[PDB]
């Protein structure tokens, strides 16, 4: 379930397992030195049969690895206080105001902050000035009869902005 | 009382012979003047009711409901613009005069003396509700809504007429006093059971009771805001007022014949509070909330304690204000996005940072936050029904729990956590909706201070 | 709780913890390097490096990205995305 | 060269409404409370005597408070 | 070393130990390709009608509309009264009602007979 | 005692100014945290007295 | 080859702002909306709310309350000052009663 391709692969699947087991081993293991010991031990256990030219025995060892992992996880895996699941999970979302607002203000406060609204207005003219031709031509131009991907090409043509960028650029600053 | 009847009439040719940008100030100003005019009424004292004629009178059950009606008209009349100001001038004038004729028949109904006159004014209360909700029902099934509406209300309220004519020509005239002072008890022949069943079943339909509440949700999800506020507050508490009066007769068989309806009301109160926990169409949650509070009303009416009638009338007035306010807030949100669904319009603690204050305040009244009136109502009804039986408090408390959770779900569902950030059209709050919230929640807290007014005849 | 991060500073801190790592050299340790071409180390210790950055700065990076950093400059760019680095 | 720019919803319409509400309650919240304060600091409440011999009152001359 | 994680209606089956994810036939590759294609086209339509600078209103999802119209208005059509529907209807609609009815008859007949004896604690029971 | 009842009721009513204050001010006082802290301190010093009278 | 309709494309979403940034409640007529605000407050709060607050804060003894307080005061003082038991049971006189017989 991922934007790039239809699956992870074998490689990244093993990799995510290694990240999870190392993270759980943090969450199991305090004092950081025995942590470092057991981390090198775990790396050696993956080093034992890294170089199988076989594939089916490798993926079977992957499944038996997942069994001994899920038997040995932690009750509180150590989630960082910025991640979803974690302590924050858009903690300061109280002030994550989208910027389609701030133009519906009374012109007294548009007189209170003048230069900002002048440059914001030329931003919106930058948006609309290159909205129709380049962006919609680049979208209906390149792909197959079905799109069949979730990436999108840049604006390498000559000049102006890559397509469909407004709600990517204009976001909250994640600590206001 | 004709001092209230006749300016409510003369507010109608007013609206005809004003013009564009001229109807509005006249209607709203003069309707507020009539609100002061019936704030003058409250004189009622001691021995009996007070008689405004050889024809009209006011019980102290009728005074707060009547004042609530004349309070609720100008609020409504302001509330029902911006969804019809772009329609035609003649149709707009017809709309305002429709509501004024509606209020006129409501005053006629509440200040009745004869129960036959009460019945005529009952269905004259009915017919403008129909025309409003069908002409501006604003969704594809306003047809079915009006059709269900009128056939449930008439075909329940039809044999009520027959029972009252039969009582008329077996016990003389029909003053409420001469209904009193002359009522003799009537035993358990099956004709008595059917007569009681006829009267009580017609008002059961109008409350609603549980087996006849699918009258309601179409008739509020496909109504305009004016007819919805009208329908909820004034019409449901009008049905309760009718049963509160005509339960004076036929006390010696209501004990034997009241057992199925209480149990229907209790298990349906639990089921209705459960069914408003999971629905979409946010407008309908207030409707099922209204069925929950009216089920508690019906428990309070069929038990016959003075404790119970005090709790019943307080629960009536507080739920009328809560539901009318909360319908107006849901109309504000539907004016924002063209959805009516629940899970769509989200966020809004950030944006409109004081619309949420009114949502919070109404949600805590519907919780029955304790200085408010709705807790006074629910608490005295629970006291009276616990003296009725040592067992029913399971149902009342479980109603309190599920009521807390759906009301809080209404609060923190649509107005908590994340705006969907493809909305980008909601305007900051107008002065008008702020005024409407202000007109709801000043009198609710002001009665929260001094509530000895609104308790019933058995004060 | 906000000391300001800056581009020279984040460059120095990331290169400090790469230089502290064992099996590379402080000679052929470039900003525009590769974890695939010229340092020649494997994917495994590459994700050990990703673990070092997550455990220093205090936040996860997801595995949609840990496939595809493979150079220190894009590491600095990606914490510049997560932190929105201007004062 | 330190400060940033917050993004607020608005202040204008909201504070305008609340300013209007306090002004339009307060414009007759003040003279009425001044009036009733003058009432119970000048005009007297009432006194607790009994019915004089052969003198029926009005339906007022019955209540403590003078405004009532 | 482990009893292989019996699932439930509550405990979700996690991504790892499926064990259907490791029998990748060509049909699963075909299905994942087409499923990514569907998600690609829907995000394309959505993003183009999401970033229009003239687009004032909301993007008006037919998915939410279709779910709501399926949930409420498309119940009563369609229906037939089956044995399962009628059975569960008369069970979960009439059962609790008639049960609570008999137990309140029982409590009320107890209290009526008991204060008809007069030996109840209503020495001061005014707030009835 | 009039002192006893008087001091207890003002320990109540000292917690009633500031809510009505910023409900009625609308000119944002910079000293608002200092204000709530100093009214809690004044409620404290009024509350120390009748408890010691009670134990006395 | 068919349309079934002929009307305008709907709606026409009028922002009630963005022609008046000072606007109160209803549509873009400038002055009479200010009159709407002024009437619904000044005849809705400034004459209704505070006057109703006075008028229902006190009025006479609604349903005879303090009358009953002082009347019960005087009656219980009398029934202490003349020895007889306070609140005689059997509220109607048993001399003026007639039980039907067996
Ligand atoms: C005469 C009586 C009415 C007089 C009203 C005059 C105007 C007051 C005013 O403008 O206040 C500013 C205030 C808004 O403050 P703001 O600084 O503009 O913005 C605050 C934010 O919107 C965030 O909103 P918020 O945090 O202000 O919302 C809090 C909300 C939450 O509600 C509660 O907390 C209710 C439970 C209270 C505790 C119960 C025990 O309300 C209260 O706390 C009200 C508590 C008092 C109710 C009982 C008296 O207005 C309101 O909250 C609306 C009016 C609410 C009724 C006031 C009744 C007072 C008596
Ligand atoms: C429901 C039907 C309500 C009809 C009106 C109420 C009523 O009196 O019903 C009794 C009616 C008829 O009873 P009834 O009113 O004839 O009662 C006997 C009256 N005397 C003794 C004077 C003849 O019941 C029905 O018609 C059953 C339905
Ligand atoms: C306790 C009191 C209970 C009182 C119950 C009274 C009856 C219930 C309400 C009757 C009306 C129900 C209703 O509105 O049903 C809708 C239905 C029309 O629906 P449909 O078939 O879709 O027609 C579309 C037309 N293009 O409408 C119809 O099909 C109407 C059928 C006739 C109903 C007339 C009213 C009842 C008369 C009963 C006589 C016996």
């Amino acid at each position: 379930f991922l934007p790039s391709a239809a699956y992870l692969t074998h490689q990244q699947k093993v990799l995510q397992l290694y990240k999870r087991a190392l993270r759980h081993l943090e969450s199991r293991c305090v004092h950081r030195d025995k942590y470092r010991y057991f981390a090198c031990l775990l790396r050696a256990r993956f080093d034992e049969h890294k170089n199988e030219k076989d594939m089916v025995k490798a993926t079977q060892l992957l499944r038996e690895a997942e069994k001994e992992f899920w038997h040995g996880q932690h009750p509180q895996p150590y989630i960082f206080p910025e991640s979803p699941g974690g302590t924050s999970y858009e903690r300061y979302e109280c002030y994550k105001v989208p910027e389609w607002c701030l133009d519906d203000w009374h012109p007294s406060e548009k007189a209170m902050y003048p230069d900002y609204f002048a440059k914001r207005e030329q931003w919106k003219k930058l948006r609309r000035e290159s909205w129709e031709r380049e962006v919609k031509q680049l979208q209906e131009e390149t792909p197959v009869g079905g799109p069949r991907t979730e990436a999108l090409p840049p604006a390498r043509k000559q000049g102006d902005l890559p397509p469909l960028w407004w709600h990517i650029v204009t976001r909250p600053r994640e600590r206001p | 009382m004709l001092k209230y009847i006749i300016p409510t009439m003369m507010l109608m040719p007013l609206t005809w012979l004003s013009k564009n940008s001229m109807i509005w100030i006249n209607t709203t100003l003069h309707s507020l003047l009539i609100s002061l005019t019936s704030l003058l009424l409250l004189n009622q004292f001691g021995d009996n009711s007070l008689n405004f004629s050889l024809t009209f009178f006011s019980d102290s059950l009728s005074t707060p409901l009547l004042i609530l009606t004349m309070w609720l008209l100008p609020l409504m009349l302001m509330a029902s613009q911006h969804h019809l100001s772009k329609e035609n001038l003649a149709r707009k004038k017809l709309f305002i005069s429709m509501l004024i004729l509606l209020q006129l028949f409501l005053i006629m109904t509440f200040t009745a003396t004869e129960l036959i006159f009460f019945y005529i004014m009952f269905e004259a209360t009915l017919v403008p509700t129909l025309i409003i909700i069908t002409r501006w029902g604003n969704q594809t099934e306003r047809l079915n809504a009006g059709l269900y509406f009128l056939f449930y209300t008439l075909a329940g309220s039809l044999p009520l007429l027959v029972a009252l004519i039969y009582i008329q020509n077996t016990m003389g005239s029909l003053n409420f006093l001469i209904l009193q002072y002359w009522v003799q008890p009537m035993p358990n022949s099956w004709s008595n059971t059917f007569m009681w069943l006829a009267c009580m079943m017609a008002f059961m339909v109008k409350m609603p009771l549980y087996g006849l509440h699918l009258w309601l949700p179409k008739a509020h999800v496909e109504a305009p805001i004016a007819g919805s506020m009208v329908l909820a507050a004034i019409l449901l508490k009008l049905g309760g007022y009718g049963m509160m009066r005509i339960t004076l007769l036929l006390n010696p068989i209501t004990d034997f014949m009241a057992y199925p309806f209480i149990m229907l009301s209790l298990w349906g109160m639990i089921m209705t509070s459960s069914i408003c926990l999971r629905q979409t169409d946010l407008k309908s949650l207030i409707a099922y909330s209204s069925v929950s509070h009216m089920a508690l009303v019906i428990v309070a009416i069929l038990i016959q304690t003075p404790w119970s009638y005090m709790g019943a009338t307080a629960l009536m007035i507080a739920h009328g204000l809560t539901s009318s306010m909360l319908f107006c807030l849901a109309n504000s949100n539907y004016e924002r996005v063209h959805s009516r669904t629940m899970i769509l319009a989200r966020g809004l603690q950030t944006l409109l940072p004081l619309m949420a204050a009114w949502w919070l305040l109404a949600s805590l009244t519907n919780l029955a936050l304790p200085p408010s009136i709705n807790l006074i109502g629910e608490l005295f009804v629970v006291m009276s029904t616990f003296s009725w039986s040592n067992i029913t408090i399971i149902l009342m408390g479980l109603n309190m729990v599920i009521t807390a959770l759906y009301s809080l779900y209404m609060l923190i569902t649509t107005q908590r956590g994340k705006h969907t950030h493809h909305i980008n059209n909601i305007l900051p709050s107008f002065t008008r909706e702020n005024a409407l919230m202000s007109l709801h929640m000043l009198p609710l807290l002001l009665l929260s201070l001094n509530p000895k007014i609104i308790l019933g005849p058995l004060y | 709780d906000a000391p300001p991060l800056t581009l020279e500073g984040i460059k120095d801190r990331v290169l400090y913890v790469l230089k502290l790592y064992d099996k590379i050299d402080p000679e052929k340790l470039s900003v525009n390097s590769h974890f695939m071409k010229d340092l020649g180390l494997d994917s495994l210790d590459q994700v050990e490096i990703i673990m070092a950055m997550e455990d220093e700065f205090g936040f996860e990076i997801p595995d949609i990205d840990a496939e595809k950093l493979m150079c220190p400059q894009e590491i600095v760019d990606y914490i510049a995305d997560k932190k929105d680095v201007y004062e | 060269g330190k400060r940033l720019f917050i993004i607020k919803p608005s202040g204008f319409y909201d504070k305008r409404f609340l300013k209007l509400l306090r002004f339009y309650i307060l414009l007759t919240g003040i003279p009425v409370v001044i009036g009733i304060t003058l009432i119970n600091v000048f005009i007297g409440e009432a006194e607790l005597a009994e019915i004089p011999e052969g003198y029926v009152p009005e339906h007022w001359e019955y209540f403590k408070h003078p405004i009532s | 070393s482990f009893p292989k994680y019996e699932p439930s209606r509550l405990a979700s089956l996690p991504t790892t130990l499926d064990p259907a994810e490791y029998d990748i036939s060509s049909e699963t590759r075909k299905a994942q390709a087409e499923r990514l294609a569907i998600r690609s086209r829907l995000k394309r339509e959505y993003q183009l009608q999401y970033n229009d600078p003239s687009r004032r209103g909301v993007v008006e999802d037919p998915a939410l509309i279709r779910w709501t119209c399926a949930r409420s208005a498309n119940v009563y059509p369609n229906f037939r009264p089956n044995t399962k529907t009628s059975l569960l209807g008369a069970l979960f609609g009439i059962g609790p009602l008639i049960f609570w009815y008999y137990v309140f008859k029982t409590d009320r007949d107890r209290k009526e007979k008991l204060i008809q004896e007069g030996k109840l604690d209503r020495t001061f029971n005014i707030s009835y | 005692m009039n002192l006893f009842s008087s001091l207890t009721l003002v320990t109540l009513i000292l917690l009633t100014m500031p809510i009505a204050a910023i409900n009625f001010n609308t000119h944002k006082f910079t000293n608002y945290p200092l204000y709530v802290k100093t009214t809690i301190s004044c409620a404290f010093i009024t509350s120390m007295i009748p408890t010691m009278m009670f134990i006395h | 080859p068919t349309l079934r309709w002929q009307e305008d494309p709907e709606p026409e979403d009028e922002n009630l702002y963005e022609k008046n940034p000072d606007s109160h409640g209803y549509d873009k007529d400038p002055a009479v909306d200010v009159w709407n605000m002024r009437v619904v407050f000044f005849f809705g709060f400034s004459i209704v709310l505070v006057l109703g607050s006075t008028f229902v804060a006190y009025l006479p003894d609604y349903r005879m309350q303090e009358w009953a307080r002082r009347e019960a005061e005087r009656l219980v003082k009398y029934r202490e000052a003349h020895g007889l038991p306070l609140m005689e049971s059997n509220c109607f006189d048993p001399s003026k009663i007639q039980l039907p017989e067996d």
